[PDB]
């Protein structure tokens, strides 16, 4: 079978799962910039500017 | 001349009484009569807190807050002496009435200031 490095060249001629798997990878990307941002606002200090 | 039925839930029960702007004369005061306030309002709008600063050597600023209590901060129906003293000034003493409510702002960031917002004696 395919070995385990190859998994993902079954999408080279299948253009709508391609499109499937960068519209994931997108969701995946979209996602840690939310999860990042909320996790800084709940840590962030907005207190001092300055120090 | 408004009833309670016109004004409850208006939110003119916290509001106190004003005067129109022809109002700018002189209430006379004679000397041997004895005086008294009849009724005191207080009407708070703003809500200002100073701030702490870490360095404890910057000028600390009184900064602007959010009221999350609602309409149930002024004080009212407060009644006391007003006496003429010596040298002509008045003083009022204060007796009895609604002369405090607890009040709860929230600084920005979140921070709660609860505090008794009071004209005590
Ligand atoms: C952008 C990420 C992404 C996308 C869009 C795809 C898409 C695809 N994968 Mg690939 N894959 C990925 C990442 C991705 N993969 C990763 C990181 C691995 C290593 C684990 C694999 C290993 C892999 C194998 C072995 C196979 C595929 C296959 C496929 C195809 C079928 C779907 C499938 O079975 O996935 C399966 C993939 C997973 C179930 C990913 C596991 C999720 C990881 C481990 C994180 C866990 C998620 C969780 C919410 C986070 C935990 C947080 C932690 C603090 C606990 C499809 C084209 C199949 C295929 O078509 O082969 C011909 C297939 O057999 N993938
Ligand atoms: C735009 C970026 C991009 C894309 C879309 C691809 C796509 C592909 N690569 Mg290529 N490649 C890339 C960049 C990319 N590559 C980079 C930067 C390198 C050097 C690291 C390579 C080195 C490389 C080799 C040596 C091979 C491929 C292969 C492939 C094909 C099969 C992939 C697969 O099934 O893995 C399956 C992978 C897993 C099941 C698990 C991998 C787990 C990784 C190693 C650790 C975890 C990764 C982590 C989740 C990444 C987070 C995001 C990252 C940006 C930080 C597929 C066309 C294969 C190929 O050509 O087959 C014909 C192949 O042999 N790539
Ligand atoms: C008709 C004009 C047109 C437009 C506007 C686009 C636009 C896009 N295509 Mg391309 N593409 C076109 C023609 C077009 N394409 C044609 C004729 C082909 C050959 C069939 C392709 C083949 C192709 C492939 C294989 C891929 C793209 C991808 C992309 C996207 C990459 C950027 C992205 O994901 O942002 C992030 C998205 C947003 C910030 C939100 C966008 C809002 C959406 C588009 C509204 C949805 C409207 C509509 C109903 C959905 C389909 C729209 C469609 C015209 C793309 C982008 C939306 C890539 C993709 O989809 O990755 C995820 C991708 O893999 N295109
Ligand atoms: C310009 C920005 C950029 C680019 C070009 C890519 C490119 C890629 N990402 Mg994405 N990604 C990005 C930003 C980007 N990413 C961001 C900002 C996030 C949020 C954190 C992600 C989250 C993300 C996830 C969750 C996944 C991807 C995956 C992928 C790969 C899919 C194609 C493939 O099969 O590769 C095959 C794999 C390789 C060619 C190996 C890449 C090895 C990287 C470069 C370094 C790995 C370091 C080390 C070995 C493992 C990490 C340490 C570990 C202890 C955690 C491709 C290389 C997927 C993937 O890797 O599938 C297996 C996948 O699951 N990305
Ligand atoms: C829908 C529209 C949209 C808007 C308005 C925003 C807005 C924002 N994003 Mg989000 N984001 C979006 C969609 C969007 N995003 C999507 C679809 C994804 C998934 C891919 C993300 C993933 C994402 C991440 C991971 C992060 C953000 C972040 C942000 C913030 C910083 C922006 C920035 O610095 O980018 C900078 C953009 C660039 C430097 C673009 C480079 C373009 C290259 C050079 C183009 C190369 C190819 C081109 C064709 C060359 C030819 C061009 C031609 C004109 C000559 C900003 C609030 C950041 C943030 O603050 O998170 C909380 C952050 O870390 N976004
Ligand atoms: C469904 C739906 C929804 C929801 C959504 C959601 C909720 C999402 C989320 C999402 C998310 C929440 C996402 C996240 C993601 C994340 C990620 C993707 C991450 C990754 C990471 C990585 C990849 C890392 C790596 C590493 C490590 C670990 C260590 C160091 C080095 C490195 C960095 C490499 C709504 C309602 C809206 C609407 C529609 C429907
Ligand atoms: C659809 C997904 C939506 C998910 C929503 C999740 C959002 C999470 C991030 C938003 C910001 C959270 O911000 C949150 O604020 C307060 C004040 O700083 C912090 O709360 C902390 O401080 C306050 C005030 O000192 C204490 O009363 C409290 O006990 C303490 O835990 C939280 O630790 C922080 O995480
Ligand atoms: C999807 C995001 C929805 C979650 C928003 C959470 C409220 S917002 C949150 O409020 C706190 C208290 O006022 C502040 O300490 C903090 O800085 C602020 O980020």
């Amino acid at each position: 079978g395919l070995p385990w490095y190859r998994v993902h060249t079954v999408l080279i001629n299948d253009p709508g799962r391609l499109i499937a798997a960068h519209l994931m990878h997108t969701a995946l990307v979209a996602g840690w910039a939310g999860s990042m941002a909320l996790y800084e606002l709940a840590t962030f200090d907005p207190s001092d500017p300055v120090l | 001349t408004l009833t309670y039925d016109d004004i409850v839930g208006t939110g003119l029960a916290n509001k106190c009484p004003t005067l129109d702007d022809t109002a700018r004369g002189a209430y006379p005061i004679d000397s041997s009569q004895t005086y008294r306030i009849a009724r005191l309002c207080l009407q708070p709008t703003t809500f200002l807190v100073k701030e702490e600063p870490k360095n404890k050597r910057q000028e600390a600023e009184f900064v602007p807050t959010k009221l999350v209590t609602r309409e149930t901060t002024s004080l009212d129906q407060i009644q006391g002496e007003l006496k003429v003293n010596s040298d002509g000034s008045l003083t009022f003493v204060e007796e009895d009435g609604i002369d405090f409510q607890p009040v709860t702002v929230q600084m920005a960031g979140g921070e709660r200031i609860p505090l008794l917002f009071t004209v005590k004696n």
